[PDB]
C-alpha cells in the first residue's frame, strides 16, 4: 500500500502539532521556583544508629529480660578431657592412652 | 484478549477492547491476567501426552530405584555401649540386651 | 508432508491455518466491509465523545452496562427448570455435602471407636 | 543514560543503512527517493529495508505501518514520531 | 552479661531503623539509597562480630524477651534462636544485600521511585532475618508470609505490566499452597505436643510422624519451587534485576531448605519423608537443568540454575546431611548473586536486551564482567578449589556413598552434567564470537558502584568456601575411604558436560539448518508444564466458579427454593382468596355449608 | 498502530507478512549473521521463484502450504524486541504515564512552582476550545449519510483549522514520561 | 537480677572451661569483649545505678492477694445458687 | 555404585549379602578367638564434649582431641592438620573393618551355598 494524500497531510499536521507540544513540554531555566522556606558524617551515623540501639538493647536485656527465669538460655560450654573448670577450680582429667595406629 | 491483535489502536489498550462492541460473556475469565487460549507451537494433545509420559516414567523409575537401591559393600555402622543405648534415651532402670562388636 | 496442528479449546486454531481464510467468496468481502463499517461508526461516536472539551466525567458504555446486567440481574427471569438444569443443580449442590458428611462421619466414628477402645495416643494433648 | 536521538542523527543512520544496501546507487539516493517509483525496488526489497531499519534502531515497526513507508524521509518521520523526537 | 545476644538484637534493630526514617526529608531527598546501603554495611560488620564469637567456643543462645500472649497452657512469646545456622546465615545475607544495594544504586538510577525500591528491599531483608532467627512456628510463619508478600510487591514493581502482575499472582498462589502445608504442620504440632516452639517439639517428638513431616515438606517445596510448584520462580524474573539477584536466587528461595534444616532431628527420625525429599529434589534438579540447557533468556537460565541448585540441596537433605545443605546455601548465595549481577550489567549495557542471541563480543567488550562471570560459572560447576567445591563435591560424594535411590543418584549426576552444559551455553552465547547487538555501541561498565559491588562479591566467590569450611566444627563423619572413580565422579561428569555443550555450540557455525526435534521442543517449552497446568486447572476453576456456584446455585436454585417458591405460593393463595365476585348468594351458600360442617363434624 | 486497518488483507499483504515472519523466525534459528544471511538469501530465492504466477488459485494454495510449513518449522521461542508486545520491556513505563487532566488538578502552590509552563498550557487549552466546533462541523460534513466506513480521519482543509480529533494524539504522554 | 526462686526454676551449676590458648595470635573475641565492656556495659551500668538510686528515694510495696477457701460443689446442695457460685 | 549391585540384582541374590540384615552368621563362627573392640572415650567424656550421636562411634577420642585443638588455637584455623589426619585415619580404619565384615558375609554365604549344594548332591546320589 502507501500513503494517500489525505493521510500524508494529516500526518504532517499532527507531527507539527506534536513537536510544538513537546517543545512546550520543555522547561525554563527559572522554571523550578522553590518556596523561600566523610569522617564527620560516618561519625555522627555511627554514634546514633549503632551506639544508641546497642545501649538500649543491652539495658533491656541485662535488667529486664534476664530479670525473669529462662528468658535467656545459653547452651552449656563443651568440656573436653584435660581441662580446667573455672567456676569451681576443678580439673577434668585426660583420656586413656591411645593405642598407636600409625 | 491475548489472542486479540496487539498492534491495533484499542480504546482500552490493556484490556484490548473497543467502546460499544459486544463483550464476551466470559470476559472476566479471558483477560490477559487469566486463562489464555492462544495457539501453541505444539498441539495440545501432543503436549499433554509428552508431559504425562515424562511424569509417569519418572515415577515408575523412582519406584524401580526404590525397590533396587544403591549402596556400598560395607557392613552396618557399629556404635559402642549397646549401640548407644543410654544416649538415645534408653531406660536406665532396665538392662538392654548386650550388643558386642568384635575386631576383624 | 508436515504433521498437522490439531486445535483444542485452550489451544485454538491460528488464523493462518484456518481453511476458511483461503476460500473467500464475494459475500464474505461484503460481510467484512459491514463489520468494518460498524466498528468505524462505534469508533467515531466514541472519539467524538472522548475529544469533546466540555465533557467531564465517564463515557457510559452501553455494552459494559448490558454485560453487567446480563451476568447478574438477567439470570433468573430466563431460567427454566429443564432436566439438565435440575440434574446439574441437584448434583453440584447436594453431592458435595453428602460426600463430606460421609467422610467426616467415618473419620469421627473411627476416632471415637479408638478412644473408647483406649488405643489412641492422646498423650500431651491438653489443648483442644 | 543513553544519549537522546535527533532528527539529523536518525536521517544519517537511515541513509547509512540505505547506502549500505547493495541494490541502491548511493549517488542517486536522497531522502525523497521513492523506493519503487525512482529507485526500482519491489515489495520484498521494501520489506527487507524495513527489517534493516528495525535492526538498526532496535525496535519493531508494525506491518500495518511498514507497508506505507516508501521514502527515507517517511521512515525518518515515523521513527521520530514513535521515539518522541522534536529537534 | 554477654555481648552475643545484645549484638544480634542490635543488628536486627539497626536493620529496622531506616524504615522509621522513611517518613523524613532523608527519604524525600536522593541520599536515602546511600543511607540504606551504609546501614546495611554497618549491620554486616556488627553481625560479623557474633560470628567470630561463635567460631571460638561454639556459643549458642535463645532469647525470649517479650511475652506476647498465653493461650491457657500454651505461651507464645517473641523468641530468637541465635544458633549456628542463624549466626552463619545473617552475615552472608547482609553481605549479599549490601552488594545488591550498591548494584541497585548504579542500576535503578533513572527510576522515579528508587527510594521506595530501597525501602522494599530493606523490608524484605527484615522479614528474611525474622524468618531465619525465629524460634517458634508462629514467628517463622510471620517471616514466611512477610517474605512472600514482599516478593509479591517487588515482582510487580512495574504496575503497568500485565506479565508482571500475573507473575506476582502466580508466585502468591504457589506460596499459598506452601502455606497450606505449613498450617497443617503447625496445627498437628500444637494438637499433638501443646507447643509451637522447637525445644518442646524436639523434646516430645522422638519419632515424628508422616502427617507433620509431609506438611513441612510441602511447605518447603512450595517455598523452594520444587517439581509441581516450580514454575513461579522462572516467571518471577519479570521484576528488576536487583530483585532477582537479592530476593529470589540468593535468600528467599532457600527458605524451604532452611525450614527443612531446622527440623533435621525429626527428618532423621523419619525415613519415608527422607525418601520423598530425596526423590523430589532429584526430579526437580534434573527437570530444571534440562529446561535450562536450551533457554535464550539469560535471566531465565540463571533462574533455572537456581532451581537446580535448590533441588540439589533438597537431595542433600534427603540423604540425612543437613549441614552440607547449609554450606551449599551459603556458597550458592555468593556465586549466584554474583552471576545475576553480571547478567544485569550485561542487560543494562545493551539497552535492556536479555537475549544471548543478540549478545556477543562481550569477552573483549566488557572485561571485568567477563572475568566475574567466568569465575562465577567455574564456582557454579565445582572448580576444584572455589566456593562451589567445598559444598557440591561433598554433596556428590555423600550421595554416592549412601543407601539411596539409584534413579535419584543417576538424575543427580545428569543434573551436574547439565549444569556444566548450561554454564557453557551462557558463556559461549554471551561472550564469545562476533557482535550481534545494534550498531550503536553504548557499552560502558566503568561505574565505581558496579565495579566495587561485583569485586566484593568476586573475592567471596574464591576465598569464602575455604574460610567457612575451615572455621566450622565437624558436624558429620567424613567419607575418607572411597573408590578413585567415585572420588572424581563430579569432575568427570562436569568435563563431559563441558565437552558436549561446547561441541553442540560449535555445530551452530555450520551452514546447515534443520527443524527442531521433539526433545528440543519439550525442553524449550519448559516441559509443557506451564501451558497445561496454567491453562486447564485455571479454566476449569474459573468456569465452575461462574457456571455452578454463582449462576446455577446462588442465582437460580437458592433463590428458587426458599423465597421464590414461598412468594409464588402466597401469590396464588391470595388470588384464590380474593378472586371472589362479591355475590351474596354465593357466600351465603358458603355460610350454609360452614354451618352444616360445624354442626355435624365437631364433637 | 497509527494507521487505520482495512476491511481485509490482500494477497500481497498476506505474502509480505508471511515473508517477514519467516525471515524473523529464520534469524531466531540462525543466530550468527553469516548463516542468517545465507539462509535469508535462500528464502528470498524461494519467494522470487514463486513470485511470477498468473493463477491466483495456485498462488493461494502455495500460500496455504507455506503457512503450514512456517507453523511446523517456527521457533518455539522467537526473538522479540524488548519494547514489542510480548517483549521483556513491553508496557514497562505505562505506570509512569500521567495525563494533563490530572495535571490541572494541582494546587495553586504547585502551579506557582512552575509559572512559565502553565501559561503555555493555558494557551494550548484555549487553542483546543476555539476549534472544537469547526472540527465537528468538518467531520459531519464529510461523512456519508449512512456513517463512517473506515477509521480514517480527514485533514484540515482550511489554513486556520486543525485536523479534527487531534487533542489526545498530540498530547499523549511521552514514551519515557519519567 | 535473680529475683526468682531457684527451687521453682532449677538450673544446673555452670561449668565454664578455663581459656588455655595454644597459639601466639591475639584473640579478636577478647579484644572485642574489652571494647564492648568499655563502650556499652559501663554506660548502661551507670544509667541503671542512677535509675535505681532514684527508685530507692521513694519505696512502696504491693501485696499478693490471698483468697480464702470456701466449700466446693460436692458440698453444695442442688439448686443452691450462692454456694454453687462460690464453688 | 559397584559390581556388588550388579551381582546381587542380575545374579544370585541368595549368595550376595543383604546390607539391611547382615551379619547373619555368629561372630565366633570361623573365629576361634576374636577380640571385642575397645572404646577409649567414655560415655561421660563424650557427653561433656557434646558429640553428635552419629559422631559417638569408636573413633570419638580423636574427634575430641581435634575439637580441643581447634578451640584452643582459634585465630589460626590452619593448625590442627595432625589431629584432622588422625581422625580421618581412624575413620578409614573403621570403614575398612566394615568392608572386611561385608566380604566375610559374602564368602560365608557362598560357602554355605556350596555346602548345601554338595549335601544335595550326596542326598541325590
Ligand atoms: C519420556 C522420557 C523421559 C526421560 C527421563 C530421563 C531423562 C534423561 C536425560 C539425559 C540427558 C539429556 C541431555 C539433553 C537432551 C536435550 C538436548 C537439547 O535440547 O540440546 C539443545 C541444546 C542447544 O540448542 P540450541 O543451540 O538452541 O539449538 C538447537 C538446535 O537448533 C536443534 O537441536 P536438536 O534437537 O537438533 O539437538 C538435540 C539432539 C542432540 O542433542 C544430544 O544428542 C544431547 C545428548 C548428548 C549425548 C548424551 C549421551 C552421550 C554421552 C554419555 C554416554 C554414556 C556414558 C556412560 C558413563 C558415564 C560416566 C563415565 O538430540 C536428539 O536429537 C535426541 C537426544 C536424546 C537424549 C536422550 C534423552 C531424551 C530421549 C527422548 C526420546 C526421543 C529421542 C529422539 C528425539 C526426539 C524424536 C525425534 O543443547 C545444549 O545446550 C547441549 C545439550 C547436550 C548437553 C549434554 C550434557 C551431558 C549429558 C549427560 C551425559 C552423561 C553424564 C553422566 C551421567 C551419569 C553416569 C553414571
Ligand atoms: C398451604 C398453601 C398451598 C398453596 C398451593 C397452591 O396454591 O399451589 C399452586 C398450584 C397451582 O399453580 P399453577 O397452576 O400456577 O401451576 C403451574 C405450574 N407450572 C408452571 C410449572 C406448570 O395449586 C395447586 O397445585 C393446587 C394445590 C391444592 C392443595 C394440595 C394440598
Ligand atoms: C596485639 C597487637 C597486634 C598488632 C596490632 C594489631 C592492630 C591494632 C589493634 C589491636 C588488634 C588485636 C588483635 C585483633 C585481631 C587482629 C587480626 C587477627 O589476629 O586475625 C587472625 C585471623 C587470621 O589468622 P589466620 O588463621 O589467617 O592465620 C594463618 C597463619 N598461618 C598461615 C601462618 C598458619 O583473622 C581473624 O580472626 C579475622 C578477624 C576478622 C575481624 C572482622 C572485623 C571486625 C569488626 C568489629 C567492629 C565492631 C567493634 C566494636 C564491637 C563492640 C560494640 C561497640
Ligand atoms: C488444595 C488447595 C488447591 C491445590 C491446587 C488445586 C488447583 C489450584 C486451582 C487454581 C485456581 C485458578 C484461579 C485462577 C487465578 C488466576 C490464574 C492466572 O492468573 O493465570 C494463570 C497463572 C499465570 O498464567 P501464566 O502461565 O503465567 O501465563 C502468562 C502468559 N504471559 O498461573 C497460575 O497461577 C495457575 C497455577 C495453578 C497451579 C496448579 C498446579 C498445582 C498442582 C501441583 C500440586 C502438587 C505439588 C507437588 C509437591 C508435593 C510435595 C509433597
Ligand atoms: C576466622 C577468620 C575468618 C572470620 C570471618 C572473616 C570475614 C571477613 C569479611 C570481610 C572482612 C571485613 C571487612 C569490613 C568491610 C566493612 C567496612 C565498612 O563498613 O566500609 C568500609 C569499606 C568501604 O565501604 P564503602 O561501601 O565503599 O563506603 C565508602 C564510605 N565513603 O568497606 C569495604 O569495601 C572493604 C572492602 C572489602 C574487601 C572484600 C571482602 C570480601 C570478603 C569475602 C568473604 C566475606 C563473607 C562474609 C562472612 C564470611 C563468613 C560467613
Ligand atoms: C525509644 C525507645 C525508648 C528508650 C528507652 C529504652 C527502653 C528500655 C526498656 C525498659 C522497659 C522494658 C519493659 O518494660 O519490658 C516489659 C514490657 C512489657 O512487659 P511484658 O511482661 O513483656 O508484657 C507481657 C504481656 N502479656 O516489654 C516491652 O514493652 C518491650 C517490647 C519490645 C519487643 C518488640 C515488640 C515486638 C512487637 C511486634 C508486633 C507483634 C509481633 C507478634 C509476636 C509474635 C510472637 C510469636
Ligand atoms: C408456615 C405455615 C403458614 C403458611 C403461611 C406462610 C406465611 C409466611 C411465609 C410468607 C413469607 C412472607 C413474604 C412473602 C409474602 C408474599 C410475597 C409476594 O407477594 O410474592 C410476590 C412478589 C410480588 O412483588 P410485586 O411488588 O407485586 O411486583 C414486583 C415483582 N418482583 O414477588 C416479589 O418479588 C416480592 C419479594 C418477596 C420475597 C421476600 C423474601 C421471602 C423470604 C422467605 C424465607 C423463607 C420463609 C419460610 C416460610
Ligand atoms: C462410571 C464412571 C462415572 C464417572 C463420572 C464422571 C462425571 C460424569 C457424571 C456427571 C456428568 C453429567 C451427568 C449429569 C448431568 C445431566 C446431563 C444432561 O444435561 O443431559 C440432559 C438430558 O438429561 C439426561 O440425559 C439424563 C441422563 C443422565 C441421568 C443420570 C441419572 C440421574 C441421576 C439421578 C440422581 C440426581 C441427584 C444426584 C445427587 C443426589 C445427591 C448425591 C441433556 O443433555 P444435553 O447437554 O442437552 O446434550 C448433550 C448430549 N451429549
Ligand atoms: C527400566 C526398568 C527395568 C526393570 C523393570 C522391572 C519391573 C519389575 C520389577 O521391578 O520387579 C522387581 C520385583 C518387585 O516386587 P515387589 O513389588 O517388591 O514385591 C514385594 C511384595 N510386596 O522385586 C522383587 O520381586 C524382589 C526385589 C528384591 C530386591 C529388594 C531390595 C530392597
Ligand atoms: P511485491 O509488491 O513486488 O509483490 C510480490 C508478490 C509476492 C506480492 C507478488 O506480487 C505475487 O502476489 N505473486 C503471486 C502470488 C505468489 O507469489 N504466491 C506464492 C508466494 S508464497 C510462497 O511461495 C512462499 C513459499 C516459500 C516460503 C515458505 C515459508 C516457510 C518457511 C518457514 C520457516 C520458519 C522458520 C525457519
Amino acid at each position: 500500500s502507501g500513503y494517500t494524500p489525505d493521510e500524508k497531510l494529516r500526518l504532517q499536521q499532527l507531527r507539527e502539532l506534536r513537536r510544538r507540544w513537546l517543545k512546550d513540554q520543555e522547561l525554563s531555566p527559572r522554571e523550578p521556583v522553590l518556596p523561600p522556606r566523610k569522617t564527620y558524617r560516618h561519625s555522627i551515623f555511627a554514634v546514633t544508629h549503632v551506639l544508641i540501639p546497642v545501649w538500649i538493647i543491652h539495658y533491656y536485656l541485662k535488667y529486664h529480660v534476664t530479670a525473669k527465669p529462662y528468658t535467656v538460655v545459653e547452651r552449656k560450654p563443651r568440656i573436653f578431657p584435660g581441662d580446667t573448670i573455672l567456676e569451681t577450680g576443678e580439673v577434668i582429667p585426660l583420656m586413656k592412652e591411645f593405642p598407636d595406629q600409625h | 484478549q491475548q489472542e486479540r491483535d496487539p498492534w491495533y489502536d484499542w480504546d482500552h489498550p490493556d484490556l484490548r477492547l473497543n467502546w460499544g462492541e459486544p463483550i464476551h460473556w466470559d470476559l472476566d475469565m479471558y483477560i490477559r491476567n487469566r486463562v489464555d487460549t492462544s495457539p501453541t507451537p505444539v498441539s495440545w494433545n501432543t503436549m499433554c501426552k509428552h508431559l504425562f509420559g515424562f511424569v509417569a516414567f519418572m515415577l515408575f523409575m523412582f519406584w524401580v530405584g526404590e525397590i533396587y537401591p544403591s549402596y556400598q559393600p560395607v557392613g552396618p555402622k557399629q556404635y559402642p555401649y549397646n549401640d548407644l543405648y543410654l544416649e538415645r534415651g534408653g531406660d536406665p532402670t532396665k538392662e538392654p540386651e548386650p550388643v558386642v562388636h568384635y575386631e576383624i | 508432508s508436515f504433521p498437522k496442528y490439531k486445535p483444542s479449546r485452550l489451544a485454538t486454531l491460528p488464523a493462518t491455518l484456518d481453511p476458511a481464510e483461503y476460500d473467500i467468496s464475494p459475500e464474505t468481502r461484503k460481510a467484512q466491509a459491514e463489520r468494518l463499517a460498524i466498528r468505524s461508526r462505534l469508533k467515531r461516536e466514541y472519539l467524538l465523545q472522548y475529544n469533546d472539551p466540555n465533557r467531564l466525567g465517564v463515557i457510559e458504555d452501553p455494552a459494559l452496562i448490558r454485560w453487567t446486567y446480563a451476568r447478574s440481574a438477567n439470570i433468573y427471569p430466563n431460567f427454566r427448570p429443564t432436566p439438565k438444569t435440575s440434574l446439574l443443580g441437584a448434583l453440584f449442590g447436594i453431592g458435595p455435602l453428602f460426600f463430606w458428611y460421609y467422610v467426616f462421619k467415618t473419620d469421627r466414628d473411627k476416632k471415637e471407636k479408638l478412644i473408647q477402645e483406649g488405643k489412641l495416643d492422646q498423650t500431651f494433648n491438653i489443648s483442644y | 543514560d543513553a544519549p537522546p536521538l535527533t532528527l539529523e542523527a536518525i536521517k544519517d543512520r537511515v541513509l547509512y543503512v540505505l547506502k549500505l544496501y547493495d541494490k541502491i546507487d548511493p549517488e542517486k539516493l536522497s531522502v525523497n527517493s521513492h523506493f519503487m517509483k525512482d529507485l526500482g525496488l519491489d515489495s520484498l526489497d521494501q520489506v527487507e529495508i524495513i527489517m534493516a531499519m528495525e535492526d538498526e534502531f532496535g525496535f519493531e515497526i508494525p506491518d500495518i505501518d511498514a507497508e506505507k513507508l516508501m521514502c527515507p524521509q517517511e521512515i525518518v518521520d515515523y521513527i521520530a514520531d514513535k521515539k518522541d523526537v522534536y529537534e | 552479661m554477654n555481648p552475643f545476644a545484645s549484638l544480634t538484637l542490635t543488628t536486627l534493630t539497626i536493620l529496622t531503623i531506616p524504615i522509621m526514617m522513611s517518613n523524613s526529608n532523608i527519604y524525600k531527598t536522593n541520599l536515602y539509597p546511600n543511607y540504606v546501603k551504609t546501614t546495611v554495611s554497618y549491620a554486616f560488620t556488627l553481625s560479623l562480630v557474633p560470628l567470630l564469637m561463635f567460631m571460638h567456643t561454639g556459643q549458642e543462645m535463645i532469647i525470649s524477651n517479650w511475652h506476647w500472649m498465653t493461650l491457657q497452657t500454651v505461651e507464645l512469646s517473641l523468641s530468637f534462636k541465635m544458633d549456628y545456622f542463624s549466626v552463619m546465615f545473617i552475615p552472608v545475607a547482609l553481605f549479599v544485600t549490601w552488594s545488591i544495594m550498591e548494584f541497585s544504586m548504579w542500576y535503578m538510577h533513572s527510576d522515579p521511585f528508587i527510594n521506595r525500591f530501597f525501602k522494599y528491599l530493606l523490608l524484605f531483608l527484615i522479614t528474611m532475618m525474622i524468618l531465619v532467627t525465629a524460634n517458634n512456628l508462629f514467628q517463622l510463619f510471620i517471616g514466611w508470609e512477610g517474605v512472600g508478600i514482599m516478593s509479591f510487591l517487588l515482582i510487580g514493581w512495574w504496575h503497568g505490566r500485565t506479565d508482571a502482575n500475573t507473575a506476582a499472582l502466580q508466585a502468591i498462589l504457589y506460596n499459598r499452597i506452601g502455606d497450606i502445608g505449613f498450617v497443617l504442620s503447625m496445627a498437628w504440632f500444637l494438637t499433638h505436643s501443646n507447643a509451637w516452639d522447637l525445644q518442646q517439639i524436639f523434646m516430645l517428638n522422638n519419632e515424628c510422624p508422616n502427617m507433620p513431616l509431609i506438611g513441612l515438606l510441602l511447605a518447603a517445596a512450595g517455598k523452594s519451587a520444587q517439581f509441581g510448584l516450580h514454575p513461579w520462580l522462572p516467571s518471577a524474573m519479570e521484576g528488576p534485576t536487583p530483585v532477582s539477584a537479592l530476593l529470589h536466587s540468593s535468600t528467599m528461595v532457600v527458605a524451604g531448605v532452611f525450614l527443612l534444616i531446622r527440623f533435621y532431628p525429626l527428618m532423621e527420625t523419619n525415613k519415608l519423608v527422607q525418601t520423598m525429599t530425596l526423590c523430589l529434589g532429584a526430579i526437580t534438579t534434573l527437570f530444571t537443568a534440562l529446561c535450562a540447557i536450551t533457554q535464550n533468556d539469560i535471566k531465565k537460565i540463571v533462574a533455572f540454575s537456581t532451581s537446580s541448585q535448590l533441588g540439589l540441596m533438597m537431595v542433600t537433605i534427603g540423604i540425612n546431611q543437613p549441614h552440607l545443605a547449609f554450606l551449599h546455601i551459603c556458597m550458592h548465595a555468593f556465586f549466584k548473586a554474583m552471576l545475576f549481577m553480571c547478567s544485569g550489567s550485561i542487560i543494562h549495557s545493551l539497552n535492556d536486551e536479555q537475549d544471548i542471541r543478540k549478545m556477543g563480543g562481550l569477552y573483549k567488550a566488557m572485561p571485568f564482567t567477563t572475568t566475574a562471570l567466568i569465575i562465577g560459572s567455574l564456582a557454579l560447576t565445582g572448580m576444584p578449589y572455589l566456593t562451589g567445591f567445598y559444598s557440591k563435591d561433598l554433596i556428590i560424594e555423600a550421595v554416592n556413598m549412601s543407601y539411596t535411590n539409584a534413579w535419584a543418584l543417576l538424575m543427580t549426576l545428569i543434573a551436574t552434567s547439565l549444569t556444566a552444559a548450561y554454564s557453557t551455553r551462557i558463556i559461549f552465547f554471551a561472550f564469545l564470537g562476533k557482535p550481534r547487538f545494534p550498531p550503536l555501541v553504548l557499552i560502558n561498565e566503568n561505574n565505581p558502584l558496579l565495579i566495587n559491588s561485583i569485586k566484593r562479591l568476586l573475592i567471596g566467590s574464591i576465598f569464602a568456601g575455604f574460610i567457612i569450611s575451615n572455621n566450622i566444627p565437624p558436624m558429620t563423619v567424613p567419607n575418607t575411604t572411597m573408590p578413585l572413580y567415585m572420588k572424581m565422579t563430579a569432575l568427570i561428569v562436569t568435563i563431559m558436560g563441558f565437552m558436549l555443550a561446547l561441541e553442540l555450540n560449535n555445530t551452530t557455525y555450520y551452514l546447515k539448518f534443520k527443524y527442531p526435534s521433539q526433545t528440543y521442543k519439550f525442553s524449550n517449552m519448559l516441559g509443557y508444564y506451564p501451558s497445561i497446568m496454567h491453562r486447564l486447572p485455571t479454566y476449569h476453576n474459573l468456569s465452575m466458579s461462574q457456571k455452578s456456584a454463582s449462576s446455577l446455585l446462588d442465582l437460580i436454585w437458592l433463590e428458587t427454593i426458599l423465597p421464590k417458591t414461598t412468594s409464588f405460593i402466597q401469590m396464588k393463595m391470595s388470588i384464590m382468596v380474593s378472586n371472589q365476585k362479591g355475590l351474596i348468594k354465593l357466600y351465603f351458600l358458603s355460610f350454609l355449608i360452614t354451618i352444616m360442617i360445624s354442626m355435624t363434624l365437631f364433637n | 498502530a497509527f494507521s487505520a486497518p482495512a476491511a481485509y488483507l490482500t494477497h500481497q499483504q498476506k505474502v509480505l507478512r508471511l515473508y517477514k515472519r519467516a525471515l524473523r523466525h529464520l534469524e531466531s534459528w540462525c543466530v550468527h549473521r553469516d548463516k542468517y544471511r545465507y539462509f535469508a538469501c535462500l528464502m528470498r530465492a524461494r519467494f522470487d521463484e514463486h513470485k511470477n504466477e498468473k493463477d491466483m488459485v495456485k498462488a493461494t494454495q502455495l500460500l496455504r502450504q507455506a503457512e503450514e510449513e512456517f507453523w511446523y518449522g517456527q521457533h518455539p521461542q522467537p526473538y522479540i524486541f524488548p519494547e514489542s508486545p510480548g517483549g521483556t520491556s513491553y508496557e514497562r513505563y505505562e505506570c509512569y504515564k500521567v495525563p494533563e487532566w490530572c495535571l490541572d488538578d494541582w494546587h495553586p502552590s504547585e502551579k506557582a512552582m512552575y509559572p512559565d509552563y502553565f501559561a503555555k498550557r493555558e494557551q494550548w487549552k484555549r487553542l483546543r476550545r476555539e476549534s472544537w466546533e469547526r472540527e465537528v462541523k468538518q467531520l459531519q460534513e464529510e461523512t456519508p449519510p449512512g456513517g463512517p466506513r473506515t477509521e480514517a480521519l480527514p485533514p484540515a482543509r482550511k489554513e486556520g483549522d486543525l485536523p479534527p480529533l487531534w487533542w489526545h494524539i498530540v498530547t499523549r504522554p511521552r514514551e519515557r514520561p519519567m | 537480677p535473680d529475683s526468682w526462686d531457684k527451687d521453682v526454676y532449677p538450673e544446673p551449676p555452670r561449668r565454664t572451661p578455663a581459656p588455655a590458648p595454644q597459639t601466639s595470635l591475639p584473640n579478636p573475641v577478647t579484644y572485642l569483649t574489652k571494647i564492648f565492656d568499655l563502650l556499652v556495659d559501663r554506660p548502661v551500668t551507670l544509667a541503671r545505678e542512677f535509675i535505681e538510686q532514684q527508685h530507692a528515694k521513694n519505696r512502696y510495696y504491693y501485696y499478693h492477694r490471698e483468697f480464702r477457701r470456701v466449700p466446693d460443689i460436692t458440698e453444695c446442695e442442688e439448686k443452691d445458687i450462692l454456694c454453687m457460685f462460690e464453688a | 555404585m559397584g559390581a556388588h549391585l550388579a551381582r546381587r540384582y542380575l545374579g544370585d541374590a541368595s549368595k550376595e549379602p543383604d546390607p539391611l540384615r547382615m551379619p547373619t552368621f555368629p561372630p565366633d563362627y570361623g573365629f576361634p578367638e576374636r577380640k571385642e573392640r575397645e572404646m577409649v572415650a567414655t560415655q561421660q567424656e563424650m557427653n561433656d564434649a557434646q558429640l553428635m550421636l552419629q559422631q559417638r562411634d569408636y573413633c570419638a577420642h580423636y574427634l575430641i582431641q581435634l575439637l580441643k585443638c581447634k578451640r584452643d588455637s582459634f585465630p589460626n584455623f590452619l593448625a590442627c592438620k595432625h589431629e584432622q589426619h588422625d581422625w580421618d585415619y581412624c575413620e578409614h580404619l573403621d570403614y575398612v573393618k566394615r568392608m572386611k565384615e561385608f566380604e566375610r558375609e559374602r564368602r560365608l554365604l557362598q560357602r554355605k551355598k556350596r555346602r548345601e549344594q554338595r549335601e544335595a548332591e550326596m542326598a541325590r546320589g
